[PDB]
């Protein structure tokens, strides 16, 4: 997520609020394996694994 | 050798020096380079161009003149213009803060901390002079912010160094044009401080010089652009005899001898007279006698004050160009034996003729004329009176109603400056009507 | 070197704000994603009066935003300058405001000062030497009011040598919206008179009026309101950024435009005024942008002078001009009504030239006056209050907030000494 | 709006002057002159 | 935009404008319903019929409009009387008004936001796994020749 | 070209003779027949209208 600011430690009511946002920046690429990639022969890298 | 020192402050300063400065480097050929084309003068620093700049041993001529201001704006706009390479680097200071039109703003709060590093430069250059003969500071009364701090700096020259001229040449605060209400205190305030320090005064009228642009250069749209112009040819035409040789010479030494009749008043003033556009010129004749009238015209002027009004006593003419004594005494006597100019008795003679040969120059891009004689006048009279009782009869009011002293109360001071600037006026009047009593 | 941080308080500030940056950025040329792009040396040079700069040419601006109501500020990081604002200076609390003003005097900005204080000195060290601030609000809205009096008070006394420069918009005389509104306009101007010294007052019935004036479209929203309002100030800020033969410094104006302590309220006047053909169907020139700059249907703030007098003008041009007309203008002006001013003083006239035309013209103006014509709305708003006080109806809200009505009076009699010395001095 | 250049090529800005230059945060370099150099050796963005 | 109407009783002509809401803009009536004659090189005559396709240009008092469209009622009257129409054109979008109606589109709201959750693909797919074998070549390694991953 | 080019006699060597007379002449039998010509296309396209 993306927390926008926080207003809580002002007081004491809850664990302080988390007011949210609306274009998300910051948001980098990690592409993950997934069940599309599966067959008997391919190649997979598993941190080093050839 | 024949050398002077020359300081502007204000943005209403870097105005003018830029303008002049720039005329400046026509007549001896300066490209903004700072060297010059093939033919070869540089030497033991000795030759015309040494009277203002210094061409050190690298063959740059640079400048014996300091700017000084206390905002960013106009100096970095200098600094960013086409003749920034000549200028000396910290010869340019500036500041951060503005006085806000408050002298004592101006000469109090912020000057205490910058006139250090000016005494630095001041006599930095002043050890490397020779002769060192004069002063030309550039400043206005009506100082927004160059008026306290240039009081301040003349005062510690004149503690400082006791023996040469001090010349002023300031844009006058307008009659009936004001451009804020705190002209009438700045301006008294400056002139009752300086009454006693300044040496010989000069002032300048902007309405005039528009009704003049507008009427014999008869272009309605020019700018500062003519104005400063202008200005600067004067004080090149103020400068000749120094600059250049000629016949006979005269020097502000005996300009300060014999202009000022007595202590206290030391306020003439000045003209040059033909003011005249190119085509004009062209096709026109020009000669001694029709230049002499002209120059007792007396709308031709640059302060609003009528000569029949008042009464001269002293008249320095300085011809630049081609011509001889002969018709030059012929004109004075005539004009001496014209009646409607009103002499008083106390001068039986009152001229002093300065003749250089060299005719003045004229500028690209301008719009000055082809010019084979030129006469530039500077005479005290009494007719300024009116200015003094004008200012007086303004400034009275704002006392008696007690207008802005909030912000001068907040920034430290009292009143009694402010009474006592009206009574050394008082002074100024009392004096010039004695003086025109025989 | 000389900068400016902004203060954006309360719902009708954020607003304000959102269009007056929008409007600074666009003219000065950096794009809302950040990425500026290079077209004029004179801006990239003086950005620094109000952008800090991050990495890469990307520019933090120096404003403060603040408000009750977290769902304003999600409409204003909606805008399409959200992102060129910061979630640093978003601050907020949780409470619903009701436009209370002992509310928000005494209850929640109790708590919520420190925060913003802390943040504001940051970027205040962060920064060289400012001149002063500016702030944007309201007094006819509640939390505004309410949380600008306590700021500035304090700020006040945290530095004593800087410019309050104040801009509050004002209720209409024929509408009121908050019946709140007398007490709220009250308390908030008792404490504005102390310690703001230069302040703009804006009503927005005028600007209805010129709708169906010069803007001839009839179907107006708020943003255009914005957009009008955003320009005149930035018409006051161009001539700090930019070069010319005048003088920029909020000072420079304000020592020379009041004369004594108490005088603070202020006419912002604007020029010219197109509409649908008159682009075509005009000619723009020096005596015509003087006329229509003095004209009483062009003034859009408080109301016609015509009954009162004028104390003292001054006017910022932007173009390539020449001093000869100003002044030949500023002569016609004085000798054809030579009687509306005050013999008091000479030279009621203040002028500024400034070289840089804005964007999509070639010479434009603002006129700001100080005049006795505010006697007549604060005459009203006297009214109002007495006309309520005398049943003390809605003072139980207050006085369960737990302050008296004798705190009340004396905030009547300062508003009655404004009056009176406005009086006394114009007659 | 309708006006002329400034920061003309590397050889420039006398030391003295206010304001931003611009991409001025590489200063590991020492003299104003190199300063300035590299700064408008770098306009490459875009 | 405008409208042009041709009244074959008389042959005469009206233009006028329609009127559009925030124009900021006069609008109404434009030329009357009379006659236009041509440009002068020569007046004596005036417009007829015959000189009407879309996609070309006229002028009219200095006016210069160029046909982009027409109506079905037209199309029938042509093809009644016999001039060929070329292909028809297209029309452009006023700059000015319509980034500033977008903006005022821009300006209506609807109070958006996204979030995320888990729980029904979790359950959907709970308690489920594929079983997958495969291998590891290590003989490049000096030490390590094989082994087997599942 | 050739009237403009036959205008560039100095002085007495310009003698406005029979050749003049008749280009004058081309020059008008020239625009006429381009006026008919016109005319007839006129008449041409109108009645391929009636054909279509
Ligand atoms: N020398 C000079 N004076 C000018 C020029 N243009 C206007 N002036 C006059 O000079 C005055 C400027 O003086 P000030 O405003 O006191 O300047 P300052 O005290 O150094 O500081 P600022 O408030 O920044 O201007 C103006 O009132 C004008 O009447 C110009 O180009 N050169
Ligand atoms: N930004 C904005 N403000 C408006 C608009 N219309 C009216 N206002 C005024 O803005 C005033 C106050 O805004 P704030 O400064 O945030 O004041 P507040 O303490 O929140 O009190 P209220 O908004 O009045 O409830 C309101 O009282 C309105 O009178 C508008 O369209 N946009």
């Amino acid at each position: 997520r993306a927390v926008l600011n926080v207003y809580g430690g002002l007081s004491e009511w809850r664990a302080d609020g988390y007011l949210l946002d609306k274009y998300q920046l910051g948001k980098v690429e990690q592409d993950f394996y997934t069940d599309q990639d599966l067959s008997i022969g391919a190649t997979i890298n598993v941190w080093g694994r050839k | 050798m024949r050398e002077c020192i020359s300081i502007h402050v204000g943005q209403a300063g870097v105005q003018i020096g830029n303008a002049c400065w720039e005329l400046y480097c026509l007549e001896h050929g300066i490209q903004p380079d700072g060297q010059m084309p093939s033919d070869k003068t540089i030497g033991g620093g000795d030759d015309s161009f040494n009277t203002f700049f210094s061409e050190t041993g690298a063959g740059k001529h640079v400048p014996r003149a300091v700017f000084v201001d206390l905002e960013p704006t106009v100096v970095d706009e200098v600094r960013t213009g086409t003749y920034r390479q000549l200028f000396h680097p910290e010869q340019l200071i500036t500041g951060k803060e503005d006085a806000a039109n408050n002298y004592a703003r101006g000469h109090y709060t912020i000057g205490k901390e910058i006139v250090d590093l000016v005494l630095d430069r001041i006599r930095k250059l002043a050890d490397l002079c020779t002769g060192l003969q004069g002063f030309l500071i550039f400043h206005s009364f009506g100082g927004g912010t160059g008026s306290g701090f240039a009081s301040l700096l003349m005062e510690r020259l004149s503690v400082d160094y006791g023996k040469k001229s001090k010349l002023e040449f300031a844009i006058y605060p307008a009659p009936q044009v004001s451009t804020a209400v705190v002209e009438p205190y700045n301006s008294i305030l400056t002139t009752h401080t300086t009454l006693e320090h300044s040496d010989c005064a000069f002032m300048v009228d902007n309405e005039a010089i528009y009704d003049i642009c507008r009427r014999n250069l008869d272009i309605e749209r020019p700018t500062y652009t003519n104005l400063n112009r202008l200005i600067g040819q004067i004080v090149s035409s103020i400068t000749a005899s120094l600059r250049f040789d000629g016949a006979l010479n005269v020097d502000l030494t005996e300009f300060q001898t014999n202009l000022v009749p007595y202590p206290r008043i030391h306020f003439p003033l000045a003209t040059y007279a033909p003011v005249i556009s190119a085509e004009k010129a062209y096709h026109e004749q020009l000669s001694v006698a029709e230049i002499t009238n002209a120059c007792f015209e007396p709308a031709n002027q640059m302060v609003k004050c009528d000569p029949r009004h008042g009464k001269y006593m002293a008249c320095c003419m300085l011809y630049r160009g081609d011509v001889v004594p002969k018709d030059v005494n012929a004109a004075i006597a005539t004009i001496k034996t014209k009646r409607t100019i009103q002499f008083v008795d106390w001068c039986p003679t009152g001229f002093k003729v300065g003749i250089n040969y060299q005719p003045p120059t004229v500028v690209p891009g301008g719009d000055l004329a082809k010019v084979q004689r030129a006469v530039c006048m500077l005479s005290n009279t009494t007719a300024i009176a009116e200015a003094w009782a004008r200012l007086d009869h303004k400034f009275d009011l704002m006392y008696a109603k007690r207008a802005f002293v909030h912000w001068y109360v907040g920034e430290g001071m009292e009143e009694g400056e402010f009474s006592e600037a009206r009574e050394d006026l008082a002074a100024l009047e009392k004096d010039y009507e004695e003086v025109g009593v025989d | 070197m000389r900068e400016i941080v902004h203060l954006q308080a309360g719902q009708c500030g954020n607003q304000i704000g959102a269009k007056f940056w929008e409007v600074i950025s666009d003219e000065h040329g950096i794009d809302p994603t950040g990425t500026y792009h290079g077209d004029s040396d004179l801006q990239l040079e003086r950005i620094n009066v109000y952008y800090n700069e991050a990495t890469g040419g990307k520019y933090v601006p120096r404003a403060v935003l603040v408000d009750l109501e977290p769902g304003t500020m999600d409409s204003v990081r909606s805008g399409p300058f959200g992102q060129i604002f910061r979630p640093d200076n978003f601050v907020f609390g949780q409470s619903g405001a009701g436009n209370n003003w002992a509310k928000g005097h005494y209850t929640e900005g109790a708590e919520l000062v420190d925060s913003v204080l802390d943040v504001v000195r940051k970027e205040a060290e962060s920064c060289d030497c400012l001149q002063g601030f500016q702030l944007t609000h309201s007094l006819g809205g509640g939390t505004g009011s309410g949380m600008g009096t306590l700021l500035i008070s304090k700020i006040r006394e945290e530095y004593p040598d800087r410019i309050m420069n104040t801009f509050s918009v004002v209720p209409s005389p024929k509408v009121s919206d908050t019946v709140v509104e007398p007490y709220n306009a009250t308390l908030s101007v008792h404490q504005l008179v102390e310690n703001t010294d230069e302040t703009y007052c804006i009503d927005n019935e005028a600007l209805y009026d010129i709708c169906f004036r010069t803007l001839k479209l009839t179907t107006p929203t708020y943003g255009d309101l914005n957009h009008l309002v955003s320009a005149t100030m930035s018409g006051v800020t161009t001539c700090l950024r930019f070069p010319g033969q005048l003088n920029a410094d909020l000072r420079k104006l304000a020592v020379n435009m009041v004369p004594f302590p108490r005088l603070h309220f202020f006419m912002p006047g604007f020029a010219p005024l197109t509409s649908r053909g008159s682009q075509q169907y005009r000619a723009l020139t020096v005596p015509e942008l003087t006329q229509q700059m003095f004209d009483a249907k062009n003034m859009m703030a408080a109301c016609d002078p015509r009954h009162g007098r004028y104390l003292t003008v001054a006017a910022v041009f932007r173009g390539r001009m020449s001093m000869k007309e100003v002044d030949e203008q500023m002569l016609n002006v004085q000798n054809k009504n030579s009687s509306y001013f005050v013999e008091w003083i000479p030279n009621n006239v203040k002028t500024a030239v400034c070289d840089i035309p804005p964007r999509g013209l070639k010479m434009s103006a603002t006129f700001i006056g100080n005049s006795t014509a505010i006697q007549e709305l604060f005459k009203r708003i006297s009214e109002q209050f007495t006309a309520m006080f005398r049943r003390k109806a809605f003072l139980h809200w207050y006085t369960g907030e737990g302050m008296d009505e004798m705190e009340f009076t004396e905030a009547e009699s300062n508003m009655n000494d404004l009056v009176s010395e406005y009086q006394q001095y114009q007659d | 709006t309708q006006k002329h250049n400034l920061f003309t090529p590397e050889p420039h800005y006398i030391p003295g002057y206010a304001g931003f230059y611009p991409q001025l945060r590489y200063q590991v370099g020492n003299t104003y002159g190199r300063t300035t150099a590299q700064l408008l050796t770098d306009p490459s963005v875009q | 935009y405008y409208k042009i109407y041709f009244y074959l009783e008389d042959d005469t002509i009206q233009v006028n404008e329609p009127e559009v809401i925030n124009s900021g803009l006069p609008q109404g009536t434009s030329i009357r319903r009379q006659r236009i004659p041509y440009p002068p090189p020569n007046d004596d005559q005036f417009y007829t019929v015959y000189d009407f396709n879309i996609n070309i240009s006229v002028v009219f008092y200095g006016r210069t409009f160029k046909i982009y469209d027409c109506d079905p009622f037209t199309k029938n009257f042509l093809k009644k009387i016999g001039i060929k129409l070329n292909p028809p054109g297209q029309c452009p979008l006023d700059p000015y008004m319509k980034m500033r109606r977008e903006t005022l589109e821009f300006v209506d709201p609807f109070r958006p936001y996204q979030s995320f959750d888990t729980l029904k693909r979790f359950i959907q797919y709970d308690g489920k796994v594929l079983r997958f074998f495969c291998l590891w070549d290590d003989s490049t390694s000096l030490f390590g020749d094989r082994r087997e991953f599942v | 070209t050739r009237l403009e080019t036959r205008t560039h006699r100095p002085n007495v060597e310009l003698c406005r003779d029979i050749a003049q007379y008749r280009l004058i002449k081309e020059i008008q039998e020239i625009n006429h027949n381009v006026a008919r010509l016109k005319e007839t296309l006129a008449q041409a396209q109108t009645q391929l209208k009636a054909l279509y």
